[PDB]
């Protein structure tokens, strides 16, 4: 089909006439000992399958508060009667204890 | 096809008819002049924001402005758009200076 | 390299959304992938890609995690001995190699595949939940029926991953799709709804299943359809796959023969009605719970000794359908005894039952294809003459293709480095090993 | 032709009629990649809503945010932002029930 | 021939240097189609702002 | 105002699977469909269902029609030159005239 | 070959003096894998403190 | 094949293609430092409590 295609030991092919990023025109699917080439008439062309020998990750610790969080919060201290010249503090915690 | 000024108006189906090798160059250049019409106005378009795009696409009803189908529940400062601080402000108003001064 | 992340400490309020991206040290083509360690509790939408939006769902520290992948090219392995098998469904071309996944080019796609659903197996983790665990599957030969994939010489690892050899071992594959190869290849793939982070089962009321036959040495040399009905070889004894097309496991499988099996891995076509089989004794024609012997006492003697000398494994035959002809390929008589290109071939005229022999250049391979040699212009290209040679009466399509292509030519992959026609005006090619040199010479039929 | 253009900067006036247009394939990459670039989400851009264009198009003076020009006559419901009844409403919570009980 | 693609999000380099002569105006056309596609709609879009 | 009144029939798609497709030419024979590909054949033998009833089936592997307007109906039996030569086949059996 | 066997639960003396040569490097590929198997994780497991 | 010293990190597949005769005792040797490494405390293992 093409100059080059006369540098290869085809161990086997498929005639496969139909393809959608190409027309077709017998983009043989032939395999090699290494590759799999592809020769539609025009040139030859490496459709192997490329895999990933190098992989890298990371990692995320995202934290999922609550949505109702800061909403009626816990207090023990409904009742707050003291003295007019008492100086009592005032003690309360947020539902589930998380973030805001 | 020299003609089209309103732009997205043209004819891709037919008037080609896999002729003249030539006209390839002139529709290129053509097709250029049909999208620097639409928005001759490009500096940085990292905007893309595709959720809001996306979101308002199925709206398709905002006609008079706006017109959201929510509350908008954000605003930060001004007497104009209205927080839940409007009565606040307004007790202030009406207690601690204008109605029920002290002493009332 | 070390790859970062954007967030790795975000803060949602069950409905808050945020999008994290991967940032690997260098740049260039890289894949992304994302995982979880918990089911849910973030939408992550298409994980595949590099900045995925998660919002949030339920209350509870998780542990996202990205993946980076590195898209390089890796030599396959596929030795001379084991060559590729190349089956074809639903428009999409198989690899099929030894020591190597099947693989897949979808339709749609330019670059091959692993298989899709291949080596799943939906495993409960712990005496329930079946989670969908993803073991090494590596087969022998692949070839397709009704819209399915089917499997043959099984070897199944899994987990404690030192993995057993099933001689016996046949699997199917789903139905197809729309330019879409068969989905899934587990055949507990049931009992499992909504699985997110994040598999995806939706077949086509096919699922997939394992029969594991009972016979001689197994080994599963090769199979072939025929009129709806499968023919499987083990070298010796024979069955039939009746599909009883039911919801789940419809494949019924019935014994044929007690002493036929096929001789090599492509040494079965079905020329009209019925296959060609050279069932390691002799040629047999049988159309289905009946055979007969076209080799009785034609042909036996002299082809079981040429074929025995060398290399029998080597043999392979091919269907000539534009004259009739079925010919069975094989090496010389005198070849190296590694050498597995055919050099002689027995031809079958079966419009005639006549036997004859011809001549074959080194065939490793051999297959019908469009001709070459269409006149074009593949790269864009004026020089300095004419300007593109400005064409009068408008032009014709710039090439002919309205036209169904046709005058299909058998073509044959050569070991003389290339391809070759086997099938044209009367010339020979032999082969020179004292100067490794090939020499072409006038075709001598004799 | 250039090359290294993402800012929708096409140069149409600088091709050639004689020489090599071994290009226009090389256009076709270079246009889309523009495309690309600038809008890297695309899967049905129905959101035009063409009148809302020239009713923004009215206003055209977007700098400092929206100024918005509209009336937003929507809300859901809420016990802060109220309509005109403001002045009902706080003179019930104040007086009514708050401060000066029945027989007030 | 080009079949159940739309929208125009095909991979770049589809000319690839080796396509004939009669890929380019059907990319030509694909670009039209897709693109009318996206926006069916242009009257003065001088609305942009990019500010 | 779309209107669906239909006769208990609907329309479908099987989208076959075979050799470079372009499907050249569907003859009908005794209540059973032959279609061609230049290369290999189905048989579309209908099941009368209310929604896809027509099965396809595979009939041959090599034969395939010529031209768009190359089968013929003659008796019982289709007159097809499969791209080789000229075959007269009465369904899941095929003869050569030529 | 061996097939439907995992773990290094198998009983010993497999190689039973008579296995050519071909059985052995195969020995050492299933204890590879199972042992991989059985612990996939080493880090420094030096927290062993036998008393 | 040596390298490995975080353990538990071989390659049993492939990179022996049962080839050389030779490396399965340098293989052999290698396990053993691998299993040692591991687990350099052993007096009396006694405690397996299965359980």
């Amino acid at each position: 089909y093409v100059d080059e295609d006369k540098d290869l030991t085809p161990l086997s092919f498929v005639s496969m006439p139909f393809d959608y990023y190409s027309a077709g025109n017998s983009f043989l699917v032939v395999g090699t000992n290494k590759k799999l080439y592809k020769l539609t008439d025009e040139s030859l062309t490496d459709i192997s399958r490329k895999v990933a020998t190098v992989t890298k990750k990371a990692s995320a610790s995202i934290k999922i508060y609550p949505v109702v969080s800061q909403i009626v919060p816990k207090e023990s201290t409904i009742s707050m009667n003291f003295n007019q010249t008492k100086n009592l503090e005032v003690s309360l915690l947020p539902a589930d204890a998380n973030n805001t | 096809e020299t003609n089209a000024v309103v732009i997205t108006d043209l004819n891709p189906l037919y008037p080609r008819d896999r002729d003249y090798i030539y006209e390839g160059a002139a529709q290129i250049r053509l097709i250029k002049q049909t999208l620097q019409n639409t928005f001759p106005n490009v500096t940085e378009p990292v905007d893309i924001d595709s959720d809001t795009f996306k979101i308002m696409s199925e709206k398709l009803k905002f006609t008079g402005d706006a017109m959201d189908v929510g509350g908008l529940m954000i605003k930060n400062v001004t007497p104009g758009t209205g927080d839940k601080d409007v009565v606040t402000k307004g007790q202030m108003e009406a207690f601690m200076k204008n109605w029920m001064e002290n002493k009332l | 390299s070390s790859v970062t992340l954007d967030i790795v400490s975000a803060s949602l309020d069950v409905g808050e959304e945020i999008v994290i991206t991967a940032t690997a040290s260098p740049e260039g083509e890289y894949s992304y992938q994302w995982s979880v360690d918990k089911t849910g509790y973030v939408s992550t939408t298409s994980v595949t890609g590099k900045s995925i939006k998660l919002v949030a769902l339920r209350k509870g520290e998780i542990n996202v995690t990205c993946t980076v992948s590195q898209m390089t090219q890796k030599d396959y392995d596929a030795f001379d001995d084991y060559p590729w098998y190349h089956a074809v469904i639903s428009n999409c071309a198989v690899a099929t190699t030894h020591y190597e996944t099947p693989q897949v080019k979808e339709f749609e796609s330019e670059y091959f595949v692993d298989l899709p659903g291949w080596g799943e197996q939906t495993v409960v983790d712990n005496d329930g939940n079946p989670s969908v665990k993803k073991f090494n599957w590596k087969c022998e030969r692949v070839r397709s029926f009704n819209n399915r994939l089917f499997a043959l010489n099984m070897r199944e690892a899994n987990a404690s991953g030192v993995t057993t050899n099933y001689p016996l071992r046949l699997r199917w594959s789903n139905f197809a799709n729309e330019n879409k190869a068969p989905t899934l290849w587990d055949d507990f793939a049931y009992d499992r709804v909504v699985s997110s982070d994040g598999q995806t089962q939706a077949l086509e009321n096919g699922y997939a299943g394992y029969i594991d036959l009972a016979d001689s040495n197994g080994s599963l040399i090769d199979i072939l359809p025929l009129k709806d009905y499968l023919f499987v070889y083990t070298e010796f004894e024979t069955y039939i796959g009746s599909p009883t097309n039911n919801t789940y496991q419809p494949l019924m499988f019935k014994k044929l023969f007690n002493d036929s099996g096929i001789l090599a891995p492509e040494c079965v076509v079905e020329v009209e009605g019925s296959h060609f089989v050279v069932t390691q004794n002799d040629v047999i024609l049988h159309n289905g719970a009946t055979k007969k012997s076209i080799a009785s006492n034609r042909v036996k003697n002299m082809l079981i000794n040429e074929v025995c000398l060398v290399n029998p494994l080597a043999t392979r035959v091919h269907l000539h359908q534009d004259k009739k002809e079925v010919w069975v390929l094989y090496v010389g008589p005198g070849e190296p005894k590694e050498s597995f290109a055919c050099t002689k071939a027995a031809v079958w005229n079966y419009e005639f039952d006549t036997w004859s022999f011809r001549t074959i250049p080194y065939a490793q391979c051999i297959g019908l294809v469009d001709p070459p040699v269409l006149e074009r212009g593949p790269i864009w290209s004026d020089f300095q003459e004419i300007t593109w040679d400005d064409p009068s009466i408008k032009e014709l399509v710039w090439r002919k293709d309205a036209t169904n292509f046709r005058q299909r030519v058998t073509i044959v992959g050569s070991f003389l480095k290339g391809f070759y026609q086997v099938d044209v005006g009367a010339l020979d090619y032999f082969y020179d090993r004292l100067n490794d040199v090939v020499i072409e010479k006038p075709l001598e039929m004799r």
